[PDB]
């Protein structure tokens, strides 16, 4: 058949988000609040393409708003975020419980200094609605002509022509 | 043929209601009218047959069978109902039954339209003869006569319902009526050939062929005779009529397929009747009789010309007549010596004078003796026989040689010479079996007067 069509290496280079599980996991809820728009684009595009490659520009859309994210994390609360998620890395299975006032410290610095509101209960699992401009695709499952089904049965039902026709039957 | 169909089911309830002393009168007054009735199909045209429906028809083949298939009941029913007076009436009520089964299978056998329901109702009248002998007759080998019976039809048979749901398959119709119009010609195959054997050898069996005819000498002899009687005038020409209805669909197959029977026969014509020059049991002698008269039938549907199947079906209405008054004769010794050994009852003309008279009226319409349609069906497949090939008459004539000495021979034996005298039991002959008698020969030698209705669907 045909031969797979893959993107370059310099169509796969983008600026990585080279931090650890625990630091990932400790700003997660506000990555979720202020992440939102690039995230449910890609994955939106990566539910409805169906194939990684159809999704490279919003992949990198993502990494480029993580990025930003964690740079603006940086510049003003640096030091009880640092606080925050070396507590959550403390532990193994890595608790939210465990790190409440290490939690409040980060939360407040962040809503004072970048107006951050952490998400409540239920909100990041939401079935939000992405307003994409690309169109949506045709055909991704890429199937081909369906076959025609057999024709189906018409008209009423007369009797049969002298019974059975079973060898003298003759009803 | 429903008109036959109803009374002959309706002697049913006549034959299970009436009373202890009853139940053969009855029967035999109307087994009587049905046989009365049965005149009616006489309605023949030179051009079409008797067609009645879709189920049932009637040529003039099948009319004299049907006319001797119904007045063939009454005279069992007489011939039957003296070796059973000491029978259980639930029993004698059975046999009844039975004989009413097999005479309603037959009549529709015959007129049977569509091939594969004559098929059904000639493999259907195995079960009542089967019954009849095994159950009602006298000795030890009823059994295996039974076998034997069974096993050789079958086994002709059963490739023969292959063959003719081929037939059904490739023609569309084992109807007779549309198979007179539609029917190819067979032509020379391997496949054609065992087409033309499983055909055949069902009815081969059934007439019976020589070789295939050692049911025969067991089933017709240890029968009771109306047993046997039934199997000497129908049922060796349910064989017949199938090979006169097949054999439409087998030429021109059939002109190089027919020899090696035709050898069989001709020959078993001689070897039989030899085999009755040296018989010491008479009712075996009158069964070997009965394969030498069917090998000339045998001859006369394979050479399949006109005077041929005219003296066939004379042959097979003559020869049901007299060899059925001869097993009744036979009869007639055996309920009086208790012993079918031909020689030990002798010089039964000084004794029983008019069953004398019987003996010799039936010895002589055994030997062909002219005019009786016995004679004529004889003549006639001899003529056409020597238009086969004219070396036959020598095997025909040395036939009716060695036929009129069996014949007489019997008469001699078992009616001539000095009486045993040890044999002091010898009563005089009954109004029964003087009646049964003349109801055998009286019509036989009607039929000479007006032959014409017993000369098949090509006179
Ligand atoms: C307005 C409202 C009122 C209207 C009123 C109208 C009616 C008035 C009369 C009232 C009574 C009606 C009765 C039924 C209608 C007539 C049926 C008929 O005769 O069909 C002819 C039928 C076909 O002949 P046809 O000339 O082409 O058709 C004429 C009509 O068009 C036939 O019509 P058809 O073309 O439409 O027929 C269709 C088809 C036509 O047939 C065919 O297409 C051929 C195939 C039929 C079956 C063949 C099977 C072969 C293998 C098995 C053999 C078994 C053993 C045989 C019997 C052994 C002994 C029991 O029939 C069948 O296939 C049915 C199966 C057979 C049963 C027949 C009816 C029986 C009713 C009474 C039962 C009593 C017991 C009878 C004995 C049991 C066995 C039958 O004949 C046969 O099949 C022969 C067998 C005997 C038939 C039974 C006769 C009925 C009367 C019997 C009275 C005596 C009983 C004695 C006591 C019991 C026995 C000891
Ligand atoms: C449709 C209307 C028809 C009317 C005309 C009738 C046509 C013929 C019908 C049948 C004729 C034979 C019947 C008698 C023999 C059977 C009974 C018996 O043995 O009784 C002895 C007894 C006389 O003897 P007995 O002194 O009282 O006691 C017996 C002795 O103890 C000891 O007895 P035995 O052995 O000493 O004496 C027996 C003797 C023994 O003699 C023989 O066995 C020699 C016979 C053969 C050689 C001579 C004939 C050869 C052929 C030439 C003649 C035919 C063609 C002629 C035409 C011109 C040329 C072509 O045979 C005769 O006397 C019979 C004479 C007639 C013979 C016919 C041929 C029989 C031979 C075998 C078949 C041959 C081919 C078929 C021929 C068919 C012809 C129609 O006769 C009677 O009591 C007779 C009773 C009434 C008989 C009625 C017969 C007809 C019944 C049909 C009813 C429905 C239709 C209405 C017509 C009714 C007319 C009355
Ligand atoms: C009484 C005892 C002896 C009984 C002897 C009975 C006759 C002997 C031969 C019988 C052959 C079997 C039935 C053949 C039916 C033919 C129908 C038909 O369509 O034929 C053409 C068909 C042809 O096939 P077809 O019709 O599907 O092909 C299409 C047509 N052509 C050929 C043009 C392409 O023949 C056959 O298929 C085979 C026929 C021979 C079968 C061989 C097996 C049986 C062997 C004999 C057994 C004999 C009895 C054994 C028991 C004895 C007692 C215990
Ligand atoms: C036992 C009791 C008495 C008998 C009861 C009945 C049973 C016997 C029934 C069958 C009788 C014999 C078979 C039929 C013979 C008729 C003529 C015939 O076929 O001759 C043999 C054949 C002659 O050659 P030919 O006919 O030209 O072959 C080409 C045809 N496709 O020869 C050949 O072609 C060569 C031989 C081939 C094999 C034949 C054997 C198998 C088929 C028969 C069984």
């Amino acid at each position: 058949p045909g031969i797979v069509e893959l993107p370059s290496l310099e169509d796969l280079k983008v600026q990585e988000v080279k931090v650890s599980s625990s630091v990932l996991k400790a700003a997660a809820h506000h990555y979720g609040a202020q992440c939102d728009k690039p995230n449910k684009e890609f994955m939106l595009c990566r539910w409805e393409e169906k194939d990684p490659r159809r999704c490279l520009e919003e992949g990198k859309l993502v990494n480029q708003c993580a990025l930003e994210f964690f740079r603006q994390i940086k510049r003003h609360c640096a030091e009880p975020f640092t606080e925050y998620w070396t507590c959550i890395d403390y532990s193994g299975l890595q608790l939210f419980r465990r790190c409440r006032k290490e939690q409040a410290q980060f939360d407040k610095c962040v809503l004072d200094k970048l107006g951050w509101v952490r998400p409540d209960l239920g909100e990041l699992s939401k079935v939000t609605k992405v307003k994409t401009d690309r169109p949506l695709p045709e055909n991704p499952y890429h199937s081909r002509a369906r076959p025609e089904p057999n024709p189906e049965v018409e008209g009423d039902l007369k009797p049969a022509r002298h019974g059975s026709r079973l060898f003298f039957w003759t009803m | 043929m429903l008109k036959y169909i109803i009374p002959t089911m309706m002697l049913m309830p006549l034959t299970w209601l009436s009373k202890n002393s009853m139940i053969w009168i009855n029967t035999t007054l109307h087994s009587l009218l049905i046989s009365l009735t049965s005149l009616l199909l006489l309605n023949q045209f030179g051009d079409n047959s008797l067609n009645f429906s879709l189920t049932f028809f009637s040529d003039s083949l099948s009319t004299p069978l049907l006319i001797l298939t119904m007045w063939l009941l009454p005279l069992m029913l007489m011939a039957s109902q003296h070796h059973l007076s000491k029978e259980n009436l639930a029993r004698k009520k059975l046999f009844i039954s039975m004989l009413i089964l097999l005479q309603l299978f037959l009549i529709m056998t015959f007129t049977a339209t569509e091939l594969i329901f004559f098929y059904i109702m000639f493999e259907a009248t195995l079960v009542p003869t089967l019954i009849i002998i095994t159950r009602w007759g006298n000795q030890t080998e009823r059994l295996n006569a039974g076998l034997y019976f069974l096993f050789y039809t079958l086994a002709g048979s059963l490739p023969l319902l292959v063959a003719l749901i081929y037939i059904q398959n490739t023609m569309g119709s084992l109807n007779f009526l549309i198979l007179q119009y539609w029917v190819q010609p067979m032509p020379n195959s391997w496949s054609n050939t065992f087409m033309w054997l499983a055909c055949m050898m069902a009815f081969m069996v059934k007439m019976p062929l020589y070789g295939l005819h050692l049911w025969l000498p067991k089933a017709h002899v240890e029968a009771p005779i109306a047993g046997s009687m039934v199997l000497a005038a129908i049922l060796l020409k349910l064989g017949g009529y199938g090979m006169m209805r097949i054999t439409l669909l087998l030429n021109p197959i059939t002109d190089f397929m027919a020899y090696p029977f035709i050898m069989l026969s001709l020959w078993g014509m001689i070897m039989t009747s030899s085999i009755c020059l040296r018989q010491t049991d008479l009712k075996s002698l009158i069964a070997y009789s009965s394969v030498s008269h069917m090998a000339l039938v045998i001859v006369a549907i394979l050479i399949q010309t006109p005077w041929s199947y005219m003296g066939a079906t004379a042959l097979m209405i003559a020869h049901g007549l007299t060899s059925s008054m001869l097993f009744c004769l036979a009869n007639s010794n055996y309920e009086r010596v208790h012993s079918r050994t031909m020689i030990l009852a002798r010089g039964l003309q000084t004794l029983l004078p008019l069953m004398a008279a019987w003996w010799l009226l039936a010895s002589l319409t055994n030997l062909a003796l002219p005019p009786s349609i016995n004679l004529i069906g004889e003549l006639f497949v001899v003529m056409s026989t020597f238009s086969w090939s004219n070396i036959t008459i020598i095997l025909m004539g040395l036939n009716m040689v060695i036929t009129a000495l069996y014949s007489l021979y019997m008469l001699i034996t078992t009616q001539r010479g000095k009486h045993t005298h040890h044999i002091n039991n010898i009563l005089p002959s009954f109004t029964r079996e003087n009646a049964l008698m003349s109801l055998h020969m009286l019509p036989l030698l009607l039929l000479s007067l007006n032959p014409k209705i017993i000369l098949g669907p090509l006179y």
